[PDB]
């Protein structure tokens, strides 16, 4: 919705 | 220098808007242009000063929090001083993300699966367990403080629930990001080039919750400490409600940032506010646990 | 997707050895492989980690010494505080430098003039003169501290002519880095795309002489506080030694990086070592100036 | 000799 994740982007 | 162009001497050619040629997995067909190439490559500058800033504070926070401390084995103080621990281990481990081959230009453009070996995939789980450790850590300090500030000679009706809703919400952004986690690692395990992110957006507006209602709890605080005051003869403050509010003795600032974090689009840097927020909210930890178990009228 | 090719197939196909076509001043016809392009790539990602823990660092260390000092207005206690000052405002103009046409994929590639504007050359003036008025702070603190070691009921013969080697050694320093920042200055104002060198590479070799100088007078000191105790009845240190070799109130980590940062060829990490050593040695300064005005046998 | 700078790398 707001953040988007690479896809092997971790969480921070 | 065998030669130069023609377009050497003109005054306005445009480098920027010209053409890469390159092979990907749809072929030896795939073109970009040098901008799209250099706002790929300044997403990953800009997020690796973050983190650099970030490792630097939590670093020079642990020391001098170890340094310059008067009541130590309190709960409180080993909690807040394993948060800037973990911080720390989180920053390292994304700067050994950032130079490793899931965030290449040969990756990005190139979406070859044959780059991706084992043991980026195991950083990646390792550094999704550490930023759970580190959810775990803010939400079990968030509910001491809330533990201490309502426990006593105050009413008990207000104080025995409070503690109950910031248990919920802290249990409750636990479990959301451990099942976020676990299932991103099974997705990735399965595929290199596949993502999962539907439970990322809903853990951060989780955490944001429980700190604005941190920060409501002790504004809540500051408005009964200058309520009773006046009814008794007991002299007032002077000046310390400007630095309690102003500053990060209530968790204000962080709040501020966490909700301008996501309820804006994300052309407008919202990734570079989740980021500074959860920096702040963890070295503003030490100032909210002073005020937090603070005489309310005996001093 | 269309289709994909056949090399999805390929167990042993190795992308980053594959071919970039793209135009340069020498024409359309210019190539490069993927690991040269990430080898450009990961050396902006690791100069931006250490500026962000750099500017990270000295914002802490600033207030920190705001907070928890007992005698302001001394001299030193002013010049290490705007030298922390100094280190933010360099890593500031970096920060805006490294996203910044001059550090572009596109310029590197395709040496095209008329990608840099002006403005991106007044950036460049004004981070050269920080960088001599950082040094030249430096160098006003050491010999600050030089010349309070020495001085008292101390012999005068060794005591006068220290300050004279540590304020020469200052004054070259200075002198070579700003002679070094207005050539190069010149050089680059004449043509973008020209590098004037020879004396950036003797400027950090007397800054690391003065250290050195400074880290040599210190243990002097300190083994003349061990031998003027005994000659006395008055008790020795218990442990003291121990922090004052090791922990840095005396300059020897940032000296024992200082020679090893030029002495090693460049293929070993030579820039990555001065870089540190500088964030060292202003964060020392703070710790060396507590032992240098210490009272040498009268407690 | 041992550092060297980039054309439009300033002193650091
Ligand atoms: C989001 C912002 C507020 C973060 C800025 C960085 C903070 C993590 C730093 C900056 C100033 C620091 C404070 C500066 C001075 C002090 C006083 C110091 O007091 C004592 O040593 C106690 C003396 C006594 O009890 O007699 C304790 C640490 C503390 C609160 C420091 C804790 C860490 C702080 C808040
Ligand atoms: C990844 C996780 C599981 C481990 C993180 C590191 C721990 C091994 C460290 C981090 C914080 C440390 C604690 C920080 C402070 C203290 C208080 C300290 O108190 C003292 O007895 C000395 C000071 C005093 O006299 O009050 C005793 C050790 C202890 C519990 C430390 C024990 C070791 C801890 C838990
Ligand atoms: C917070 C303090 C205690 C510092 C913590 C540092 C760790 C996060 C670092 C230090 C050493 C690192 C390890 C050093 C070497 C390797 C081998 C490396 O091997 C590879 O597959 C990549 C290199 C190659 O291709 O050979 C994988 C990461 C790993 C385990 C690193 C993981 C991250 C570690 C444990
Ligand atoms: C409390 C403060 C003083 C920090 C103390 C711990 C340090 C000794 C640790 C923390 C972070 C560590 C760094 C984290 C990450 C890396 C990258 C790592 O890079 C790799 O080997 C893999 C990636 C690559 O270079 O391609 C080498 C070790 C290094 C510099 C580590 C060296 C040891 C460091 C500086
Ligand atoms: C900070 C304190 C509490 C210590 C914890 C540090 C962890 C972040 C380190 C310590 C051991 C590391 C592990 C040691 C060995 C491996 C195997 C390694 O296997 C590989 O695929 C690379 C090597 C190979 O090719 O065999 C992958 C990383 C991993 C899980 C490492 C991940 C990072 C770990 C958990
Ligand atoms: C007791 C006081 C402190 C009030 C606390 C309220 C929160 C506990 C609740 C109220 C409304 C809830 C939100 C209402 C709707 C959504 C959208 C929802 O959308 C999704 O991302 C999931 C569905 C999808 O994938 O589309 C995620 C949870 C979230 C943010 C909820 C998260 C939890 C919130 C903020
Ligand atoms: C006690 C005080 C501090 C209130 C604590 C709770 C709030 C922080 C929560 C409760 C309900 C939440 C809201 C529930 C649902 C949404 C909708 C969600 O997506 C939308 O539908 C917005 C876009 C649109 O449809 O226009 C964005 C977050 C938002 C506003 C949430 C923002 C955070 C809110 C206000
Ligand atoms: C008490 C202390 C912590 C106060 C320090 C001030 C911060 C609250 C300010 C100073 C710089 C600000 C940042 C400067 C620039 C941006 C980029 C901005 O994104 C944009 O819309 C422009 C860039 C882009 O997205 O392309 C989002 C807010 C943010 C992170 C700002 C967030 C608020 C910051 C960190
Ligand atoms: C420790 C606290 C008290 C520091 C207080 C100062 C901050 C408010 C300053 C210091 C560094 C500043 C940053 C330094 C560099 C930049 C990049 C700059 O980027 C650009 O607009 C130029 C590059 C481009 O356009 O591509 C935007 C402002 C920003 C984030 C600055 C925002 C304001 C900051 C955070
Ligand atoms: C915190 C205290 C020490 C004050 C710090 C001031 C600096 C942040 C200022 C002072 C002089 C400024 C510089 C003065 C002149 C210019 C040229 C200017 O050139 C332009 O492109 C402007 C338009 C034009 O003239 O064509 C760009 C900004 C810059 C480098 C300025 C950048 C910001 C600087 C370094
Ligand atoms: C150290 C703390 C206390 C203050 C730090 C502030 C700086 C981060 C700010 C103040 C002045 C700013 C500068 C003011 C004006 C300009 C000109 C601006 O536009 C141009 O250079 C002209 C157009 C072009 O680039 O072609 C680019 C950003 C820049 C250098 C700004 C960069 C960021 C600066 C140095
Ligand atoms: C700590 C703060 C207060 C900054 C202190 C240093 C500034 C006063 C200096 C540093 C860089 C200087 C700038 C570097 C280069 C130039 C270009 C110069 O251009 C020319 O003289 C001719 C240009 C041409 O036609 O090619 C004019 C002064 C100016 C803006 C300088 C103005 C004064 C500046 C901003
Ligand atoms: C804060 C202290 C260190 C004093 C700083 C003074 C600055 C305002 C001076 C010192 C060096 C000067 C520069 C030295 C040399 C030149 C080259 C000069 O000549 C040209 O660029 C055109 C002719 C050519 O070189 O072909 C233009 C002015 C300029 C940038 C000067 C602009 C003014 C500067 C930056
Ligand atoms: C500490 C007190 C006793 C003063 C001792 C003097 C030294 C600090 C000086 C004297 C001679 C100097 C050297 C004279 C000439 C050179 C060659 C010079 O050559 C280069 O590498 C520059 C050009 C290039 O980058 O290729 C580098 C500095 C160096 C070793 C100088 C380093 C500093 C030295 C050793
Ligand atoms: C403890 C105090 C009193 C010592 C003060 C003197 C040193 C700071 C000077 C004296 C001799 C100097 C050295 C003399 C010659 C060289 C070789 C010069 O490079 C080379 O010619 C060799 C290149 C290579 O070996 O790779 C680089 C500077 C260096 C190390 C000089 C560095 C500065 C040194 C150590
Ligand atoms: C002052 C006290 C707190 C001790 C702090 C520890 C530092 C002195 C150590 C910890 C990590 C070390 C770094 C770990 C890894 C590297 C990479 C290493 O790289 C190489 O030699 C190969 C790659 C290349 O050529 O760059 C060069 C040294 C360096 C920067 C080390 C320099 C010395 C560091 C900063
Ligand atoms: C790259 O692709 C373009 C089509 O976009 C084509 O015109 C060109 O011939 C190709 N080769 C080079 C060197 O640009
Ligand atoms: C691109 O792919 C085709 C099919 O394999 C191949 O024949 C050709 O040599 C390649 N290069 C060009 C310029 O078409
Ligand atoms: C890239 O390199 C040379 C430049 O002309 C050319 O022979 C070759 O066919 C080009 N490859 C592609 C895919 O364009
Ligand atoms: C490259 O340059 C030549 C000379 O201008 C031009 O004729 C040609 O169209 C360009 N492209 C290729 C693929 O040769």
């Amino acid at each position: 919705h707001a953040l988007q994740l690479k896809p092997g982007q971790p969480l921070y | 220098a065998p030669s130069l162009s023609n377009l050497f001497y003109d005054p306005t050619y445009n480098p920027g808007q010209s053409t890469i040629n390159y092979t990907s997995i749809y072929g030896n067909g795939s073109t970009i242009t040098f901008d799209e190439l250099q706002g790929l490559v300044n997403s990953t500058v800009t997020q690796a000063i973050m983190f650099g800033v970030r490792c630097g504070a939590a670093a020079l926070t642990l020391i001098v929090m170890w340094m310059t401390s008067r009541s130590r084995k309190t709960p409180i103080f080993i909690i807040n001083q394993v948060s800037l621990f973990l911080i720390i281990l989180h920053s390292a481990l994304y700067f050994k993300y950032l130079l490793s081959n899931y965030s290449s230009v040969t990756y990005a453009l190139t979406g070859f699966p044959q780059f991706i070996s084992r043991g980026d995939v195991h950083v990646y789980g390792a550094t999704n367990i550490i930023q759970v450790l580190l959810v775990a850590s803010i939400e079990t300090s968030l509910v001491f403080q809330i533990k201490v500030i309502f426990t006593g000679d105050n009413f008990k009706r207000i104080g025995l629930m409070l503690t109950s809703i910031s248990f919920t919400l802290g249990i409750a952004t636990v479990t959301m990001y451990f099942v976020s986690a676990v299932k991103g690692m099974i997705v990735t395990y399965n595929d290199v080039s596949a993502t999962q992110d539907k439970y990322f957006n809903a853990s951060t507006i989780l955490l944001a919750s429980s700190i604005n209602f941190m920060s409501f709890v002790l504004v809540v605080k500051l408005i009964l400490a200058i309520r009773s005051r006046r009814f008794l003869g007991l002299k007032q403050f002077d000046s310390f409600h400007i630095l309690l509010i102003m500053s990060c003795q209530s968790l204000l600032v962080p709040s501020i940032i966490f909700i301008l974090a996501y309820s804006l689009k994300p052309n407008q840097g919202t990734d570079v506010l989740t980021t500074v927020a959860t920096l702040l909210a963890v070295l503003s930890l030490p100032l909210s646990s002073m005020w937090a178990t603070a005489a309310n009228n005996a001093s």
